[PDB]
């Protein structure tokens, strides 16, 4: 009956429009729409397979690195290349460090202001705020004096009359539930997060050559020259520099981010009871550690009917079960060919017809796995790891829940993870586990170099004739990413990307079934239809990236 | 005291140019938005969304008419009457033209806004073009790169703020302090180039000695920028060539995203 | 009567031996001895005047920059050169940033372990330590959690059995008077100080080309090329980077260093009542801001009879009163010529005869000012500034005293500044005032460049015949420095440096009057003659640099 | 867990080499002394003094015999039986010979210890010599510079700790990763040198465009080092030439402290 539109949705990447039908004050139906297209799949066509990664990395600069690594993995798949183990270590360090930056920025810079009221922070007693965290965190930057400095920054900003990016936010909104002291704590951590994410990106830069957009990859390995005794190359001094930044990340992740996740949950417990996007979940394994593109540190898998006992593990990037299940349809997207297509047969022919609620309404295609809708991302990857009985994932989850229980006296069951907060918890768990990946892979690299292996690259043999098909999987910060390359007579004849936000933000599918964003919103109460904070909270929990979704 | 207003509009962008600000150190992004400028509109960072954020934009465009710096990130798609980038139900080109009317200075940040960039490459599916093409009567300051070092942008803005005028620009309206010289004309591997010391394959002996990357496809000889000197991320010694990969020419129209990675700089096929 | 030797004195620069006679548990007589000589004055002889600064900068790497600037000032004096004002701004920023690093390192890394017992810090309650700083400092890194992390570092170091540089210190010595909590506070700040001094040196590096040992000077100005629109030169981006580091120094200096000075004084009241080294004080004016080598930001002058009402201002580096008064005697030093020598006629002819109590016992010459023994350094510079009624100096001193009062209920009068703690307070005051110098001089540079002045260098004419004499004064971290150059037929015919630690550490002079170190020790109580911590406390307060003293 | 022991002896030093550690970032000096090594003796930082610090030296020599890295800073004066540098009443040459006998590795840090440096320049008043001259039978690792970038030293020590042997050395026993190439053979101003674009005076037009400093007396053509690549202080873009002053050749025997600042490369005196 009552229809609202949110366009643009802010604090995401790219251009997203959300519509909701509201019945009796609650969302009864929703539409997600990506409103910008570039045609990156077409732009990369007819080129040397080796060129693709530099072009398609530009699908997105928020999740920089991801499309680059997926693209080289796709060409390596097509050409049957075994990546040298040193190149795996380097790719793994880059991906883990990037994802650390990515998750931190998402929780604080992109998401926190959905839950945090900066004007309420002005009312806080900084001494009280500090005392609240006594015995809750060991973080060294939670003093009343630190909180006072932060509070004065907010005061100065407000007093200036130029709130800028903080202007006209949901200050005073009924759904803002934190006490003033907790709002102040959150703003202090928001600012501290900026330093931590910078350190994570210094790791990425030292191996990538810069960030955003790394430039050290190759079909066949990496471009870093390993030589301990070389001037101007990747030597021991450079490796020590990389290690110095890796060592700076864990304290913030464990003592601030992990803790804030539980604190938010404690003050917003009903958000463990809404925002479910799907009953099926899919994740790819990640961080290969052998010389044959396998032996992943993280397992992947497929779960149906929100039931962990259905878990089907995926531990190979050439698993035909995974490869053969994936299709996309443009029944409700602005493309010409509407029947479901497997990506090796995919087309991307624009057919813009304007937004309509029962027709085509998005530039995002609707992917399916064996014809079903699936949620991807840190919730999917967490649930797969729990189902796989990975001790580290259980322990990390239990740590967050323990803080929650200390604050509330209540517990969190697996059933409650299928929710807006569960999704956020999955992301935090991922970030925590990635710190071990960084330490492990750095050490593996140092050890392997000591065994006399400086190999970083194997030259591809690209046949001048014949057809070759390849797919590169990657578990990106937002979920399972796959690039699909067909090579014919030495050049790219088809290229299709199916991106995690494509899965989550996709419009109604070939069977008219809603995607995760659209499903997650049904049931959401709206205090003010003019300022639908509650919608934005759930959508942000998926960490939308529309340049990724649409490409 | 009041801070100078900046309005930032994203067209066909990947958000890499905004993300570059998160790596900046002088100023850091927090000092930028709290102390140096008033970021009046930016969709990535704004607390407000939907109707409220467009309200912020309108309010800013009126309140600071004649005084704001307009920054555009991304290419502008001309094909099919602008429908390939629609924000709040309107082609982005209309948002840009309206904002440009009251701008004190206009900056195209990134190669996409500067000259079309990756979105305009290949067959150019959306008819993407650079900002100057959309605003023919305006002086546009171009800060190319995919993305540029954030300080190429920040020092340009600082020059406007501190001395009241843009920095000196070249014939392509790029600031000379950052784009006034070819990378190859200030590259630390030039002695290797001169001597004939070239890497031929990643991981080979010359590559592992830090020799010149020309024969791997380095586009430094035809790319203007400061990548070899300012470099990236302020940790020292970090740019693509230093890491072991040739310059791809991402700053430069007709080089980046057009020439193959391993295509030589003197090869135009 | 017991005779003791301290050799080597550690936590200074260079090689120092101190001997003391002890009577009835108190030092009755002392000898200070510089035990290493290089002959830097002879090494630089017969060279082009332009070359001197790169050589004599190597007199010392602790007070790097200082000899470099003094040397070019001496050549500029001899050749009648007016230094461009932009070169003055740049020299000033370098000297001020260097001195900030120098003073911070002296208070913490060099001196703190005279007053702080790290083993006692193990006994501390971190929560009580944090609480006692409530209302004392606004510093944001004084939380119980920060102090706990620090205490654990000390604990792990001690548990390892490898105490390294912290082994066998004066732990448990009866003159250690801080409570466990304050020891822990001091160790935390010792570690935090290392980051602040690094930021100070990043300012120096960006203008100097590196540090230690800057490389941007010239007789005639500086080698920095100012061009706002130039690639690869000193442009606006580089200036912004410099400013970003300048801005990071003030909080630590004001909220940690300044506060800890008062904290130490609070627990060591009798140290405001001993350690006087002289009744006469000398300082040079510093930080010229015009195009004629003058208009100094800091005044200098001469005080006698420990009485500020005797103050004689010195406002020019060409002041003949200052120039004509300075002499050095080698009666008690290992050189051949013993009568007092004006430095333009000075000689440095080695004559090593070994140790003699009544004869020669040091490589340091004994300087005098019109025959008087004089203390130089931050105590001297503070007293001159107080005498001149410099408001900023009085204000900063008063702020330190107010913190002291909060802790003790006592105050500090000018009479008490002639002491070991007074000397330390003078250094702290200096460091605080330098932060405004940095801000002022950076701003002056930006303003001047805005007016269109990019001039940085005037090329000197070195006459091929004729004799020219010059003297370069500089107020260095340790006090008044002077380089004296004679040019004859285009080359250096004599070079003599009279260095701050030469004044303070000098042995008995031509009339057998003891130097400031030697005087300061008379009256010192000694708990343990084998571990004379009390002597070391007073000697360290002068910030000895023996490579400087002897050269 | 135990840390590798290091014994640091200062001879005729200016303390610049120790001070370089305070600029280091990987490791920082605090992480160095608490995590990376056990600094068993160092007079600049030691809490103990006099008899107690000498006790520390003796105890460490005995406890760690065959295990410690010996580092010497400064030249050793041989004239007049060693009296130009006396510590605890004994010539420094004896302290050094004593410590050298039980060392697992020996490093001469700085140009003074490496080859005599500034102290041995001019008429050499004290008969100053480098460490290898004092210890003819021992393998000495030379890490020259006045002072060197601290990571030239730290990464050498790390190689010894991590891989159990020194890094690859050149003919002068300098680690190749830091000294294996002339500065001029990896200098970003080489394109200007090639084109005849030379600064002639500080502050002239070419100087203010970042041109080559050869004719200002740059000793890059005859000096081995990593100053143009690793640079200094880890902030990016900081080394003498980048700041606008010629290399003085401080790394290189017979160049630094011998030749005039403005004397040209290959010209003798
Ligand atoms: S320029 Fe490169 S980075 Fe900046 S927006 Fe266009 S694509 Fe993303
Ligand atoms: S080709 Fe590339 S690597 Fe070689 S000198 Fe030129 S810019 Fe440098
Ligand atoms: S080398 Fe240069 S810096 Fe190191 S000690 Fe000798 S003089 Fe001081
Ligand atoms: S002479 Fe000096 S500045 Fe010129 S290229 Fe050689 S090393 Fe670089
Ligand atoms: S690819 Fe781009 S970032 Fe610089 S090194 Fe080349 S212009
Ligand atoms: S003077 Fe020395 S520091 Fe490097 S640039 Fe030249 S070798
Ligand atoms: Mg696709
Ligand atoms: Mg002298
Ligand atoms: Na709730
Ligand atoms: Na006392």
């Amino acid at each position: 009956s009552q229809r609202i539109t949110i366009d643009p949705v802010t604090r995401i990447e790219g251009h997203l429009r959300i519509d909701c039908e509201i019945e009796n004050g609650v969302v009864s139906k929703a539409w997600a729409s990506g409103t910008m297209w570039r045609g990156m799949e077409e732009i990369v066509k007819n080129r040397d397979p080796r060129d693709a990664w530099m072009i398609v990395q530009r699908i997105c600069g928020v999740c920089t690195t991801t499309h680059a690594i997926s693209s080289v993995r796709a060409a390596e798949s097509a050409l049957n290349i075994d990546v040298p183990v040193n190149a795996q270590y380097i790719r793994n360090i880059i991906l883990a460090a990037h994802t650390t930056h990515d998750h931190i920025v998402h929780f604080y810079q992109l998401s926190a202001l959905d839950w945090v009221d900066i004007t309420s922070a002005l009312k806080a007693d900084p001494a009280k705020a500090s005392a609240m965290l006594n015995g809750v965190s060991t973080w060294h930057l939670n003093s009343a004096e630190e909180f006072t400095k932060v509070q004065n920054k907010i005061k100065d900003l407000v007093a200036s009359g130029q709130l800028g990016i903080f202007a006209n936010g949901c200050w005073g909104h009924p759904a803002m539930q934190l006490p003033p002291e907790v709002n102040l704590i959150a703003v202090a951590h928001y600012l501290q997060a900026l330093e931590c994410q910078r350190d994570a990106n210094r790791v990425v830069a030292l191996l990538g050559g810069k960030t955003p957009h790394i430039q050290n990859l190759a079909v066949g390995g990496v471009a870093n020259p390993i030589n301990l005794d070389g001037l101007g190359v990747l030597n021991l001094e450079r490796l020590m520099y990389i290690k110095s930044f890796i060592d700076k990340l864990s304290d913030f992740v464990e003592q601030v981010y992990k803790v804030d996740t539980a604190v938010i949950a404690a003050f917003y417990p009903e958000w463990l009871e809404r925002g479910q996007g799907a009953v099926n979940y899919l994740s790819a394994p990640e961080f290969p550690t052998d010389g044959k593109n396998g032996s992943f540190l993280f397992p992947g898998g497929y779960i149906t009917d929100a039931d962990l006992s259905t878990y089907r593990p995926i531990t190979s990037h050439s698993d035909e079960y995974l490869i053969k299940g994936i299709q996309e349809s443009a029944k409700h997207a602005w493309y010409k060919d509407e029947a479901p297509q497997a990506p090796w047969e995919g087309t991307t022919v624009p057919d813009y017809t304007g937004w309509s609620d029962d027709g085509k309404y998005s530039w995002v295609k609707a992917p399916t796995f064996y014809g079903k809708t699936v949620e991807v991302g840190p919730l999917a990857n967490m649930l797969c790891k729990l189902a796989a009985k990975r001790e580290s994932t259980h322990a990390k989850l239990n740590e967050i829940v323990a803080i929650y229980t200390k604050l509330t006296g209540k517990t969190i069951e697996v059933a409650q993870l299928h929710s807006t907060l569960g999704r956020i918890i999955g992301r935090t768990v991922h970030c925590c586990e990635l710190q071990n990946v960084l330490q492990d892979q750095y050490n593996a690299l140092i050890v392997n170099i000591g065994k006399g292996d400086h190999t970083t690259f194997v030259k591809p043999d690209i046949p001048a004739t014949g057809e070759f098909k390849g797919v590169g999987f990657l578990e990106a910060p937002r979920g399972m990413l796959s690039h699909w390359m067909v090579i014919k007579d030495g050049i790219i004849s088809n290229y299709q990307a199916v991106v995690p936000s494509t899965w989550n933000s996709g419009p109604r599918n070939f069977n008219d079934e809603v995607g995760p964003y659209e499903r997650s919103l049904v049931g959401t109460p709206i205090a003010d239809p003019n300022k639908p904070l509650e919608v934005v909270r759930t959508i942000h929990s998926f960490d939308p990236c529309m340049s990724c979704a649409v490409h | 005291p009041q801070r100078p207003p900046v309005i930032w509009i994203g067209a066909q962008e990947c958000t890499g140019c905004t993300e570059s600000l998160l790596r900046a150190t002088h100023p850091t992004v927090e000092n930028l938005v709290l102390e140096t400028i008033s970021l009046e509109y930016h969709e990535v960072l704004s607390a407000a969304f939907g109707h409220q954020v467009e309200e912020n934009k309108h309010n800013a465009l009126e309140k600071y008419k004649g005084q704001y710096v307009l920054v555009v990130d991304g290419s502008i798609p001309l094909k099919d009457n602008g429908i390939y980038c629609m924000v709040a139900g309107e082609p982005i080109v209309d948002h840009i033209r309206r904002a440009a009317e009251g701008a004190a200075a206009i900056i195209a940040i990134g190669s996409c806004a500067a000259w079309g960039g990756v979105a305009a490459a290949g067959v150019n599916p959306t008819g993407a073009v650079g900002l100057q093409e959309v605003l023919p009567g305006k002086t546009i300051i171009n800060i190319p790169g995919c993305p540029p070092n954030p300080h190429n942008f920040l020092a340009t803005v600082a020059h406007i703020i501190t001395y009241g005028k843009p920095p000196k620009l070249d014939a392509k309206n790029r600031p000379t302090f950052a784009y006034g010289r070819l990378i190859h004309e200030h590259c630390e591997r030039r002695p290797h180039f001169d001597a004939g010391r070239f890497a031929k394959e990643f991981g080979d002996e010359g590559h592992r000695e830090g020799w010149c990357l020309y024969h791997l496809g380095c586009k430094g000889p035809e790319t203007y920028g400061n990548c070899s000197t300012l470099q990236f991320c302020d940790v020292g010694g970090v740019w693509p060539v230093a890491i072991g990969h040739p310059c791809y020419g991402c700053n430069e129209e007709g080089i980046g995203f057009h020439k193959g990675i391993h295509q030589l700089a003197h090869v135009e096929n």
